[PDB]
């Protein structure tokens, strides 16, 4: 097994120079061996990916999936540790930069079928990972307008060269 | 019928990440003015409803203690009175349920 | 095709549906506030209103007594139905029940609702209240109303 | 008792050694030298110095001592504790995991009055910082850069605010 | 030149900000307790003269920041971006409170200020525009009013529907810009230094200095637009959602000068009104 996500919180950066932009705080948290399918957890992770901590908590509090409660607990723990240990000034000033579900260590069981035959069940377990970044959530990538789209087309036209000649 | 070929991870990703599959963001969530916890606009506040349910459970337990057994539902109205409260003229002739606590502010 | 079908298909059949609604309605009559799946509460609200009307009809009405005897599985509630609820609503003509959705059931995430008889002794529900008349929009609309009244 | 156990100790000469030990221990904190810390401070001191400073960089520097350090109180399988009052001038700058300043100024010196209690074990023992007594009348420490939120009672639904 | 006037006014505003923030060096800690109904008992150990009720809301949650328009500090209304000055009691006021009166007044003043900025920056250079005052008309009046004196060259010109629509477009451009409502409590001397080129603003500053015990005046900037505020304003122009310069009316006493009153109506994002209700509100505001 690998546990690099936990270690990711132990990296210490050198002191920043006064004439340097303030480095946003990053907090890595995870929960291991959740009795939940990673495929099902991925939908919740994608849902809360890129949102602010408060918005993610709000969505999870009212989503009906079982993994929603687990992710809410993980996010609350992440917020608490970010405030206590990672010197994050404001609780609400955090957004989910990364949220993914990983396969856990699963157990194999037997499912009995009709004619003395069987299948191999898998008591599925999954991991859950979050990175919380201090600061307002990055603005959503605006859809490319017709102006920019035509600009790209014209750039493609201009890039044309006389191929296969001097 | 059995699969004729294994579907690739590309096709599977397409199918299972199609926005029809993805969870929809809910924009009907709002803050409860009473307690400040989150609530869906049409749904009742969970925190406030739990407060009311716990107070109702206490009142109902007192009701059961006073009734003393099954099939003893009163034939008169009921009034809940808290510590430091006396029955009013309207409350006269009504079964009094006494609660050993101060009247909740929300309760009236 | 279910055009015009007004009754949900519940339980193990029509009789089981009637019995489930009867149990829910007996609980409602006993406790004056019952939380149950949303669809079942919606189905039983009409029957609760109908029992209130039958109680209004009076004790002496044999038809009302038979209806109450059928619908209230606990016979101690029939005197209640006829002497506590119907007298309470004698002034009213309808809307005896308040039904409000509740956060989904923790077990199976079922759509739940709480249904109560109005004016019960139990603590009031956190009823949803409209925005105060003193808000910006409401004050502007009050200005509209005052201007129209002054015009007329 | 100290002299009958050692036979070469000097109360008058102690303050210089105590000051040197203090400066070296704090420089070891600056450089994250736990091996030298375990020799310069006791086991009751090392956790207090290192636990909250783990995962952060401290830029500590002693600039001068205002008044000369002098022994104050000494008491005594058998340990001997010496209290030394030091009114010196130091600097601090504590940064986060991300190198963001969170306490003090890297250059501005501050006057610090403190009472360092050293201890020694009486064959191969030595004099190591054991504690720091903070007077109840001590001036408030330097304020923190970041603001703080202190949650109120996380009331359960049945509970009511008082 | 108008650009020079704006530049120098902004320069004076920035110097005043720097002086005020330097007057309190280091980080003095003040305790502000949440006296609000929800989240009771939370005490915030904030930086004096730096932290704001918006910082309090950020500590609490994002919903506070989004929904809180004003802050009652020790019972007095405060701008969400006005730095706190002492340990106190704080209560955030939203639009949907039981008695939103103060928030309504603040939003109303902010809308008037945005209207004034649009008015000043809309007209062509050759025409002189001088903002005289923003009357504190009630919300029941159905329209926030801003009083201006235009160039004598335009003494017989009335804005057309297209001109009003252009004013609305400029106001919506400001809303899209989403500028904060920077605020300062600045001495009447500095206020007069800033507004020395406007007799109306000078006399308004004099009235405010007379009303208050000291000579302290509320000076607000949206962007490159210094103005005197009758009271607290809203956090950011993005609070406004619907905004319409409804009409313009010349005041009856025209002999001294033409006091033209620009009447507009607005509604925040939190209180959006349907299209038909908004149309009726526009009709009632055009009066
Ligand atoms: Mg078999
Ligand atoms: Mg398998
Ligand atoms: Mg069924
Ligand atoms: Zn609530």
């Amino acid at each position: 097994i690998s546990r690099k996500w936990e270690k990711k919180n132990k990296i210490v950066y050198p002191p920043q120079l006064p004439g340097e932009p303030r480095r946003p705080a990053e907090i890595y948290h995870c929960r291991r061996q959740i009795k939940y399918s990673k495929d099902k957890m991925w939908y919740l992770a994608k849902l809360i990916r890129g949102m602010s901590i408060d918005q993610a908590l709000a969505q999870l509090e009212f989503n009906d999936k079982k993994g929603a409660k687990i992710i809410k607990e993980v996010l609350l723990e992440a917020q608490d540790m970010a405030v206590r240990d990672h010197n994050v000034e404001f609780r609400s000033n955090l957004y989910i930069a990364e949220s993914t579900s990983g396969r856990g260590q699963c157990l194999k069981r037997i499912r009995y079928h009709g004619r003395g035959r069987f299948g191999i069940m898998e008591k599925v377990y999954c991991h859950y990972f979050v990175k919380l970044v201090e600061g307002p959530p990055p603005p959503p990538e605006p859809p490319k307008t017709a102006v920019a789209h035509a600009k790209e087309y014209i750039q493609q036209l201009r890039s044309r060269t006389i191929v296969h000649t001097l | 019928a059995a699969p004729k070929n294994r579907r690739t991870i590309e096709v599977n990703r397409c199918r299972r990440r199609n926005p029809q599959k993805l969870i929809k963001v809910k924009n009907n969530i709002d803050v409860c003015p009473e307690c400040g916890h989150l609530k869906q606009k049409h749904v009742l506040c969970a925190y406030c409803y739990e407060k009311v349910c716990k107070e109702t459970a206490e009142i109902r337990r007192q009701i059961g203690k006073q009734e003393g057994g099954p099939f003893k539902a009163p034939t008169i109205e009921t009034v809940v009175l808290y510590t430091g409260e006396t029955p009013s003229e309207q409350d006269q002739g009504k079964r009094i349920i006494e609660r050993d606590r101060k009247r909740p502010s929300w309760f009236t | 095709i279910s055009h015009g079908r007004v009754f949900r298909r519940m339980g193990l059949g029509p009789e089981s549906r009637i019995h489930l609604l009867r149990n829910l309605l007996t609980g409602l009559v006993r406790h004056e506030r019952i939380e149950a799946p949303w669809a079942r509460v919606d189905e039983m609200r009409g029957y609760a209103e109908k029992l209130i009307d039958y109680g209004k009809l009076g004790d002496t009405n044999e038809r009302a007594m038979r209806m109450a005897d059928f619908w209230l599985t606990e016979k101690d509630l029939i005197p209640k139905l006829f002497q506590v609820l119907a007298p309470r609503y004698k002034d009213q003509t309808g809307g005896y029940t308040r039904m409000l959705q509740i956060p989904n059931r923790s077990l199976d995430r079922a759509k739940m609702a709480v249904i109560e008889y109005k004016g019960n002794c139990l603590p009031p529900l956190p009823l949803p209240r409209r925005d105060s008349h003193l808000t910006l929009l409401n004050q502007l609309l009050q200005g509209l109303r005052q201007d129209l009244r002054q015009s007329q | 008792r100290i002299k009958d156990y050692d036979a070469n100790f000097k109360i008058k000469d102690f303050p210089e050694k105590a000051k040197d030990i203090f400066i070296e221990a704090h420089l070891c904190l600056n450089n994250s030298d736990h091996d030298r810390l375990h020799t310069l401070v006791t086991e009751h001191c090392f956790p207090d110095m290192t636990w909250d400073i783990k995962y952060k960089t401290v830029r500590w520097s002693f600039v001068e001592s205002l008044e000369p350090s002098h022994v104050v109180q000494v008491r005594c399988n058998v340990y001997g504790q010496i209290t030394v009052r030091m009114h010196t001038r130091q600097t601090l700058a504590i940064y986060d995991r991300f190198g963001r300043l969170m306490y003090g100024q890297e250059d501005v010196p501050k006057d610090v009055l403190e009472y360092v209690v050293f201890e020694k074990q009486l064959p191969y023992g030595s004099w190591r910082m054991h504690t720091k007594i903070v007077p109840p009348w001590a001036p408030p420490k330097q304020p923190i850069l970041k603001t703080v939120m202190i949650p109120g009672p996380q009331l359960k639904p049945e509970e009511e605010y008082e | 030149s108008p650009t020079e006037l704006t530049e120098m006014r902004n320069d004076l505003f920035n110097k005043e900000k720097a002086r005020q923030l330097s007057l309190t060096p280091r980080t003095e800690k003040i305790e502000v307790k949440h006296v609000g109904k929800t989240d009771p008992g939370t005490v915030f150990v904030m930086n004096k003269n730096i932290s704001t009720p918006y910082s309090c809301a950020m500590h609490l949650s994002e919903w506070y920041c989004r929904k809180s328009i004003l802050a009652l500090v020790d019972g007095q209304p405060w701008d969400m971006y006005k730095p706190l000055t002492k340990s106190c009691e704080i209560k955030f006021l939203t639009f949907k409170d039981c008695d939103p009166g103060e928030v309504n007044k603040a939003y109303w003043r902010s809308c008037a200020m945005m209207m004034g900025c649009v008015i000043e920056r809309a007209f062509k250079d050759e025409y002189m525009v001088n903002l005289v005052r923003a009357p504190e008309v009630p919300v029941i009046s159905g329209a926030f009013c801003y009083d201006v004196v235009l160039d004598s060259k335009l003494d017989e010109w009335m804005p057309t529907k297209e001109n009003l629509r252009s004013f609305t477009k400029d106001a919506h451009a400001l809303i899209y810009k989403d500028l904060p409502f920077e605020t300062l409590e600045v001495e009447a001397k500095v206020a007069l230094e800033i507004f020395q080129h406007s007799k109306y603003k000078v006399d308004f500053i004099e009235e405010k200095a007379s009303q208050n015990p000291e000579r302290i005046v509320k000076l607000h900037r949206i962007g490159d637009f210094i103005d005197v505020s009758e009271g607290p304003l809203i956090p950011r122009t993005s609070i406004c959602f619907q905004y319409e310069v409804s009409a313009v009316h010349n005041l009856q006493p025209t002999q001294p000068s033409l006091i033209r009153r620009f009447q507009g109506v607005s509604l925040p994002v939190h209180l959006r009104a349907h299209f038909t209700i908004w149309d009726k509100l526009l009709e009632r505001s055009r009066k």
